[PDB]
């Protein structure tokens, strides 16, 4: 499950960034 | 006449009015004309309207 | 320390890794055999979002060139930045991913124009949505074209009959000027434009082919049900064979709403370039300016007053200047524009409202205070200007229009003196009641356009006192009684001869004496 | 000698010259365009790049299109030959009566005269 | 098309170049060659002025900078990766980003070489039974099978003990903070009891 | 990344020398063969990094004072207002078109000077002090700072002595002392310059009646008006004798 499992990159309040491989 | 950024319609009206009144003369009697129209009317992007 | 100058980076670019990865992935020895994506005529999407895609590549793309994503949705390359291209999206941006390919089409934006466009409910891009098939008898011309010059025009002579009594007498409209209908919400603007369309159906079956008027209605930002009701209405009157319905509604994407009046102007310029007459109504032009504001603010352009860009005057200028009366060397065609600008509670000193008022010749200010006084259409006769004036006014109507303007000018200043009921003057009372006669004369029900000859007879019968004996409250039906009870010969010769002749003004002077008024 | 377009945004075109930039207010001619487009340098951006304002519409500009410097501001045909003609902003005849006779060809950008050379005669 | 995944994710626009560099040099298995080459270029920027003039001066044309970086890196057994990297970073004036692309590359390689650093700061020079007993207590703070190295520093302010500096977490097992938390724990009771 | 992982590259850490040894002999002819496409490096001098709308951002200028008259190599002067970390943002006294990206900027070592003294009495200068009436350069004059400090609390006494303006409403209703900052406010075309010029002509008239210490010498500062209005004021003051 390396691909199609991203991690949270950054969080600004109610706005979450996910970064994928 | 440096018509800056007005409508094209009034520019055409001024050109026809100075054709018929005897200010702008076309043809071979062009040397007796006493007005140079310069038109930068609303159709043109704002560089032309800024430098007309 | 000698290392401090190279401590913090000074980048001349933002997508630096996208230029490095076009030169490091070939440094792998196994990846030299055509293991490179081409960017000479293609393009990869860097960042999608909010209907804006930023595309790396597209080296040979033009500014304003319609590109196509590999998802099927099309887009216009608008910002050509130094390292990428800011591409707007003509549809939903949910179908676009990072890494998708952008195939440019080499074409600046095109819409199908021609005689087969009549009756076709289309978008601001050219696809018909009425479900009657594709466009058949058409040709594909440009959306953004150069306006005609100073040679290419001639003087606005022939009138464009509206059918509304408040505008055909006071604010006359010639075939080839730009007349703005500015007002508030639910004041009668779209209804005045629809009456101007339906009167062309009433008129075109009496004039030859060179004098017919083909309407184009451009619904920008309206509902879909409003355009459905308007298509049902134009089919119920049968005026769809003269009308093109360009419709970028509120569900449609923001560049479609931005390009809808331009697409409609290109679809209506075909009759102007072919000697016919055209009439275009850019309905809700303020919503087009709002859509351009959104499309520019998502494209990182610096905003100005009310967060609009700088060139939003140019946006309406280069749209409205394509409406003109061409000379006889270029066909003698015409295009009469009708922008519609909505104000908010009467602030006419806004940005877009002042820009469109500064562009257009006329203006029809419909006020929400006089709408609820019973005066429908709600035309404020003081602020409305028509800068062709009497040059394109109907003769016969010119004989009474000066009297109408002067008497309503005195009635507009007799106000703030009628609230004292014992204060009789017997001369300001005469003009005070005459203004009420003329004001309640100019009322109309909606979707009921009156021919111009009946308008001239009906206002002749009121400016000369032939309805002065009735009360102030029964002039809405006495008008119809005057229209019906006269001879049908009076309209029949007044439409044909062109003016109220001295060989007619003694006939209908007496025909108003054989009328029955419901009041004495 | 000749530079290329680097960035097109609206009516503003950023032209990148490699060596010997044109001056400010200088007139630039885009070669390859359909309609005769003329750029006027508004400022220098800072990395061997000027930032121009376009006299005609930028619909149809490619990044990399060769732009040649004219070494002067916008030069117009002036004089007795212009009477009765309708000139453009870049000095082109738009009255469709043929080319303009040229007494002299003057650049449109110049100075206010002086304080000394004035007339206080009301 | 098929790039091996980096061991730890990182930041943008200078760490992305290091991520791509580690990916490409891990496809080629030259992961310690290019680290040596980047170290050599760091010290090469330190040595001469005509090379840092290619990264701090804004009046150098890009043509002479590209041709200098190509004609210098033509020879001396340089890797294809470092050559094409310096060509792409000199074409865009990004030579000043070398100093912070190599640090993110070192963090990436330190994640891969499966080796984490530490620093134990002490008051006396450590003896060999102090050291081999220190490694067993400090390994309980790492979180997987790693190669935690143990650096040594000497500071007289501590009165014995040790403080581990992992560069992201700190374990203060010193006595100087033990007596500092002791004297704080008494005075919260004398004011109460 | 941080500074803690970036300071540690100041110590050498290569552990190989197969790059720094060979190219250190190649780099000097490589920068010799492009000697023509360089520009001489500026440390205490100044090179124009960019220019626009009358504002030139000057790289270099390591020792300018904030507010020092810099002088371009085009002959136009400037004034270093803001000093950034890497460049100097100067203003341009006049035509910005004679400044290209790459010009040289020489600092003058002068906080902005204007010629003051008895010899400039009767002259029409521009905003930098240079005369524009054109009757020779200024004689019997000396330079002084434009941004001197205002005098303090001890250095002022009470406003007592009155400044007669010659206007009846000013001297009757709103009387002006001889050390008083008094604003002449209003709309456009209301007669603010009228009250100004009337005050100036009255100080001319009163200066030929008071003995040599109560003589008040006016100074007019025309900012943003026409050249024809300033020429009209010069003809007016010369035909009056002011
Ligand atoms: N001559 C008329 N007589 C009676 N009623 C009229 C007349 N003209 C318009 N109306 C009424 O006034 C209303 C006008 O609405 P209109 O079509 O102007 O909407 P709009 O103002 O263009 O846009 P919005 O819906 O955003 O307000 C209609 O509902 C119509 O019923
Ligand atoms: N006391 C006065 N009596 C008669 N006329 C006067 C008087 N004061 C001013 N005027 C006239 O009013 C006109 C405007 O005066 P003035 O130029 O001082 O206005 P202003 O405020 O300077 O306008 P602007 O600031 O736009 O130049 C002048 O032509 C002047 O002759
Ligand atoms: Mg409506
Ligand atoms: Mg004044």
């Amino acid at each position: 499950p390396a691909i199609d499992a991203g991690y949270v990159s950054q969080v600004i309040g109610p706005v979450v960034d996910v970064r994928f491989d | 006449f440096a018509g800056v950024g007005e409508r094209t319609r009034e520019g055409n009206d001024l050109y026809r009015e100075m054709i018929e009144s005897g200010v702008i003369k076309l043809g071979a009697e062009r040397g007796n004309s006493k007005c140079t129209l310069v038109y930068g009317q609303m159709n043109e992007p704002p560089g032309a309207r800024a430098r007309v | 320390k000698a290392l401090d100058e190279l401590r913090k980076p000074k980048f001349s670019s933002k997508y630096l890794i996208q230029h490095v990865s076009q030169k490091l992935i070939p440094a792998v020895k196994e990846w030299e055999k055509s293991y490179q994506p081409p960017v000479i005529h293609l393009g990869r999407v860097l960042s999608v979002g909010d209907g804006i895609a930023r595309v790396y590549g597209l080296k040979s793309v033009q500014a304003g060139e319609l590109v196509c994503f590999d998802s099927g949705v099309k887009g216009m390359a608008l910002n050509l930045q130094a390292d990428h291209v800011g591409v707007v999206v003509f549809g939903n941006d949910s179908v676009i991913h990072q890494g998708d390919l952008v195939y440019r089409t080499g074409q600046i934006v095109n819409v199908p124009i021609g005689p087969g466009t009549l009756g076709r409910v289309t978008d601001g891009l050219g696809q018909p949505i009425d479900g009657k098939g594709p466009l058949t008898n058409v040709r594909s011309s440009l959306v953004e074209v150069k306006a005609p010059g100073i040679i290419a025009r001639q003087s606005v002579r022939e009138p464009l009959f509206t059918g509304v009594k408040a505008v055909d007498a006071l604010v006359p409209i010639g075939r080839g000027q730009r007349e703005l209908i500015i007002g508030d919400r639910q004041t009668g603007k779209t209804a005045v434009a629809i009456d101007a369309i339906i009167h062309q159906k009433n008129c075109n079956e009496q004039v030859p082919k060179a004098q017919r008027v083909y309407c184009v209605y451009v619904a920008v930002g309206q509902k879909r049900s409003t355009v459905a009701q308007l298509v049902k209405l134009f089919t119920q009157t049968g005026a769809m064979r003269y009308t093109i319905m360009v419709s970028a509604t509120a569900s449609d994407a923001a560049p479609l709403q931005f390009l809808a009046p331009y697409s409609g102007c290109a679809m209506a310029e075909y009759f102007r370039d072919t000697g016919k007459h055209g009439l275009i109504i850019y309905d809700d032009l303020s919503k087009q300016s709002v859509a351009y504001r959104q499309m520019s603010l998502l494209l990182r352009r610096p905003p100005g007053r009310e967060a609009f860009p700088g060139d939003v005057f140019y946006l309406h200028s280069r749209l409205l200047e394509r409406a003109a009366k061409l000379s006889k060397e270029l066909g003698g065609g015409s295009l009469t524009a009708f922008p519609v600008i909505e104000t908010q509670a009467g602030d006419v000193s806004a940005y877009i409202a002042t820009n469109v008022i500064s562009i257009t010749d006329g203006q029809i200010f419909l006020e929400t205070e006089l709408f609820y006084k019973g005066i429908r259409p709600a035309l404020n006769v003081g602020l409305s200007v028509s800068r062709v004036g009497s040059a394109a006014q109907f003769p016969g109507m010119k004989q009474v229009a000066g009297t109408l303007k002067l008497e309503l000018a005195q009635y507009r200043e007799v106000a703030a003196f009628a609230q004292f009921g014992s204060d009789l003057d017997a001369a300001t009372q005469y003009v005070l009641e005459r203004g009420a006669r003329l004001t309640e004369m100019l009322k109309q029900k909606q979707f009921a356009p009156i021919p111009i000859e009946r308008q001239t007879v009906a206002v002749y019968a009121a400016t000369k006192g032939f309805l002065d004996k009735v009360r102030v409250q029964d002039i809405v039906a006495a008008e119809e009684a005057v229209i019906s009870q006269v001879n049908p010969a009076v309209f029949k010769i007044l439409k044909a001869n062109g003016k109220i002749t001295p060989a007619l003004d003694a006939h209908l002077k007496a025909e108003l004496r054989k009328v029955k008024l419901p009041g004495a | 000698d000749a530079g290329y377009v680097s960035q097109v945004i609206g009516p503003v075109v950023d032209v990148r010259f490699d060596g010997e930039l044109p001056s400010i207010l200088s007139s630039l001619e885009v070669e390859g365009h359909s309609v005769r487009l003329v750029l006027e340098v508004a400022q220098h951006m800072g990395d061997n790049t000027v930032r121009c304002i376009a006299m005609d519409s930028t619909d149809g500009l490619v990044r990399g299109q060769k732009v040649v410097d004219t070494g002067s501001p916008i030069k117009v045909p002036v004089g007795r030959g212009t009477l009765g003609r309708i000139m453009n902003v870049i000095g082109e005849p738009v009255d469709e009566q043929g080319p303009i006779d040229a007494a002299d060809i003057w650049s449109i950008h110049r100075e206010a005269p002086e304080f000394t050379e004035q007339s206080t005669e009301q | 098309l098929k790039l091996p995944t980096a061991p730890l994710q990182l930041s943008g626009t200078s760490a992305q170049i290091a991520t791509l560099l580690w990916q490409v040099a891990a496809k080629e298995n030259q992961l310690d060659k290019v680290q040596d080459e980047l170290y050599q270029f760091i010290e090469l920027f330190k040595q001469h002025s005509e090379l840092r003039r290619l990264a701090t001066d804004p009046f150098v044309p890009t043509l002479v900078r590209t041709k200098i970086i190509s004609s210098v890196l033509k020879d001396s057994g340089a890797s294809e990766i470092t050559k094409k990297l310096f060509e792409a970073l000199a074409d865009e004036g990004a030579l000043s980003a070398l100093l912070e692309v190599t640090v993110n590359y070192e963090e990436l390689m330190l994640a891969h070489k499966k080796e984490v650093y530490c620093t134990v700061i002490t008051a006396e020079p450590l003896d060999k039974l102090e050291r081999v007993e220190l490694t067993k207590k400090a390994e309980k703070f790492v979180d997987a099978g790693f190669k935690l190295v143990m650096q040594e520093k000497i500071d007289k302010k501590l009165l014995g003990g040790f403080v581990i500096e992992f560069s992201d977490r700190r374990v203060d097992m010193s006595t100087a903070k033990k007596v500092e938390e002791f004297n704080n724990f008494v005075n919260k009771l004398v004011l109460s009891i | 990344a941080d500074a803690k992982a970036l300071d540690e590259l100041r110590k050498p850490k290569f552990s190989s020398k197969y790059l720094i040894q060979h190219v250190s002999q190649k780099l000097i002819p490589a920068v010799k063969e492009w000697e023509k496409s360089y520009q001489p490096p500026v440390i205490h001098l100044g090179r124009v990094l960019s220019v626009g709308d009358g504002i030139a951002r000057v790289y270099g200028l390591k020792s300018v004072q904030a507010g020092e008259l810099v002088c371009f190599d085009s002959g136009v002067k400037g004034m270093a207002l803001n000093l950034q970390a890497d460049h100097v943002g100067v203003v341009v006294f006049g035509n910005d078109s004679v400044i290209h990206q790459g010009d040289l900027v020489y600092r003058t070592g002068q906080i902005v000077n204007v010629p003051i003294g008895p010899g400039t009495l009767g002259r029409v200068t521009d905003g930098l002090g240079q005369p524009i009436d054109g009757k020779g350069p200024l004689t019997n004059v000396r330079s002084s700072l434009v941004e001197v400090k205002a005098p303090g609390i001890i250095a002022r006494q009470s406003v007592r002595e009155p400044l007669f303006t010659g206007v009846k409403a000013v001297d009757a209703l709103v009387p002006i002392g001889r050390g008083q900052r008094e604003l002449i406010i209003g709309d456009r075309q209301t007669g603010k310059t009228a009250v100004a010029i009337d005050a100036i002509i009255h100080q001319k008239n009163c200066n030929e009646q008071v003995p040599k210490a109560q003589r008040v010498y006016c100074v007019y500062v025309a900012v943003g008006q026409k050249r024809s209005t300033v020429a009209q004021l010069v003809k007016l003051f010369t035909q009056t004798g002011a």
